[PDB]
Order: C-alpha cells, then sequence, then structure tokens
C-alpha cells in the first residue's frame, strides 16, 4: 500500500459518490449512460468473486462491498426508479462489440486457464472500455453538465494514479502485472481528449463542446 | 495468483 493507490481508490470512490448523489438529489439521470453503469457493475461482479476465496484486509473487503453496492444502486436509479429521465434514444452504443471480444480475449490471454482467473481478466479488459458508451453519448448529445465532467475527471484520474502505483510497486517490491498495466494504459489513453477539454474549458468556466 | 488491489 502506497499513497498513489490510496489516492487512486479515494478518487474512484469520489467519482462513484458524485454520480450517485447527483442522480439521487436531482431525481433525474439525464445525460447519463446507463450502458456504462451496467458495464461497471459487471466489472465489480466478475472481479470481486475472490471475496469468497481470499481475505487481504478489512479495507480491501469493505471497498469491494461498497463498490458493488454503489454500482448496483446506480443501475437501479437509472433503469428502475428514475427511468422516466433515462435518455435511451441517445445512449445507443452497441455494447456487444465490447462484451463479446473482451470475453474472447480473457479466455485466450490470461495468467491462468481457470474460471476465477478468466473472470478476473474479463473485468480488467472490460473496465478499459467501460466508459466508451458515456463518452459516445456526450459526443452525440453535444455538451456535458459540469457535475458529469467532475465524475469523469475523478474516474479518469483513478486508473492514472494506479499506473503510478504500479511503477512504485515494481521499483520497491518487484511486483509486476502486465495484464493490469496494458489495460490500465488503454483505460487512461481513452480519457486524453476529455482531460484536455476539462483543463482548457471546464476548469476555465466554459462548457464542454 | 493473489490479487491484492481493487
Ligand atoms: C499522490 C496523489 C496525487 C494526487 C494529486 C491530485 C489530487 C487532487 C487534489 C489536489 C492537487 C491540487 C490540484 C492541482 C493539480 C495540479 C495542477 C497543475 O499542474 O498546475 C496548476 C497551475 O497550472 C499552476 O499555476
Ligand atoms: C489532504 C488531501 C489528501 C488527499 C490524499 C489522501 C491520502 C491519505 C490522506 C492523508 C495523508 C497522510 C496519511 C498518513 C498519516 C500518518 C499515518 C502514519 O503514521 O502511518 C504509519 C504507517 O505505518 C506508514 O506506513
Ligand atoms: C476520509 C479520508 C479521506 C477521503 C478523501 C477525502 C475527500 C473528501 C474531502 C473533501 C470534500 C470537499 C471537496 C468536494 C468533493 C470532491 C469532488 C468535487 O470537487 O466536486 C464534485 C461535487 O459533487 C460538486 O461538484
Ligand atoms: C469497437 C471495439 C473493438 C473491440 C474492443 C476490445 C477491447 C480490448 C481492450 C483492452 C485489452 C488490453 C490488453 C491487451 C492484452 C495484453 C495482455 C498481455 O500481454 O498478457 C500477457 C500474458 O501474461 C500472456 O499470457
Ligand atoms: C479501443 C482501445 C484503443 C486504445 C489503444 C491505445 C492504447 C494502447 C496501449 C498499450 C499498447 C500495448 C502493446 C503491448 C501489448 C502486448 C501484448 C502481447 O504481445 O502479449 C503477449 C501475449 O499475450 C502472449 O500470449
Amino acid at each position: 500500500m502506497n499513497i498513489f493507490r490510496l489516492t487512486g481508490d479515494l478518487s474512484h470512490l469520489a467519482a462513484i459518490i458524485i454520480l450517485l448523489l447527483k442522480i439521487w438529489k436531482s431525481r433525474s439521470c439525464a445525460g447519463i449512460s446507463g450502458k456504462s453503469q451496467l458495464l461497471f457493475a459487471l466489472v465489480f461482479t466478475t472481479r470481486y468473486l475472490d471475496l469468497f476465496t481470499s481475505f487481504i484486509s478489512l479495507y480491501n473487503t469493505s471497498m469491494k462491498l461498497i463498490y458493488i453496492a454503489c454500482s448496483y444502486a446506480t443501475v437501479y436509479l437509472i433503469y428502475m426508479k428514475f427511468k422516466a429521465t433515462y435518455d435511451g434514444n441517445h445512449d445507443t452504443f452497441r455494447v456487444e462489440f465490447l462484451i463479446v471480444p473482451v470475453g474472447g480475449l480473457s479466455f485466450l490471454v490470461n495468467h491462468d486457464f481457470s474460471p476465477l482467473e478468466i473472470l478476473w481478466t474479463f473485468s480488467i479488459y472490460l473496465e478499459s472500455v467501460a466508459i466508451l458508451p458515456q463518452l459516445f453519448m456526450i459526443s452525440k448529445t453535444g455538451e456535458a453538465e459540469t457535475i458529469t465532467t467532475h465524475y469523469l475527471f475523478f474516474l479518469g484520474l483513478y486508473r492514472a494514479l494506479y499506473l503510478v502505483n504500479w511503477i512504485w510497486r515494481y521499483y520497491f517490491e518487484g511486483f509486476f502485472d502486465l495484464i493490469a498495466v496494458v489495460a490500465g494504459v488503454v483505460q487512461t489513453v481513452l480519457y486524453c481528449d476529455f482531460f484536455y477539454l476539462y483543463v482548457t474549458k471546464v476548469l476555465k468556466g466554459k462548457k464542454l463542446s | 495468483a493473489e490479487h491484492d488491489e481493487l
């Protein structure tokens, strides 16, 4: 454990609470991609099956349970409670172009050919591209609300901090995971345009696009 | 094959 991964985790929990409180207080999920939230719920579901086989720490167990609960609660608000404000007409990314190939690649390229390891790998590849339906909806609709841009900033910063965490762990404890690293680079690379626009427009009081 | 991160 280092400050880079702790800040990465805190930034990820911040993104999840920003979005959940935005929908809850405003009673509306307008502008939010439901498809991305189904993919992030699927990530925590396939990654944290080890909760039944391993205990790392109270913090690790608590963070897993919190991520699962908040992810399922966000999907519930979009598709059931506030479904009247869900913009289905603009959240049109065909998610089967992500799930089917990512499923194929997790079976072929993994550390071990076993159900739990394959499912863990699928969560790592799926998370790389999970935000694609939300960025696609913003490009289609045009703009993005300020609170939605803050959510995207803390979510994007989280895996960027994990890359710093992996440099630290490689240097100090000789630990290295090429699957998490490569996928984490792909994950961060997809935020490049958003980050440039967030810094040049949003942080200067201007609207996105 | 211990996975120690979230
Ligand atoms: C180790 C974990 C690192 C986490 C770090 C991010 C956490 C966000 C919070 C505070 C940083 C302050 C926000 C400013 C970030 C740098 C801005 C910058 O580079 O420059 C500002 C300006 O251009 C100069 O004149
Ligand atoms: C202010 C915004 C911060 C944003 C980033 C949040 C990172 C965690 C929070 C604070 C850093 C100080 C935490 C450490 C305080 C000292 C605790 C201590 O002595 O820990 C001993 C331990 O054994 C050593 O390995
Ligand atoms: C407990 C160990 C440390 C855990 C980490 C401490 C983070 C929370 C600290 C301060 C909140 C004040 C900053 C406001 C919240 C950050 C997100 C933000 O700036 O804005 C989004 C907000 O919903 C409107 O825009
Ligand atoms: C329109 C959408 C098109 C389809 C979208 C597909 C998304 C794939 C994303 C990320 C994969 C990133 C990881 C690439 C594989 C690197 C892993 C590696 O090298 O693993 C070595 C392992 O140890 C040997 O067994
Ligand atoms: C849709 C996503 C688009 C984002 C695209 C930009 C980001 C590319 C990032 C890193 C490239 C990684 C290249 C190195 C991967 C090596 C994989 C490899 O050869 O692994 C050995 C194999 O797994 C033995 O079985």
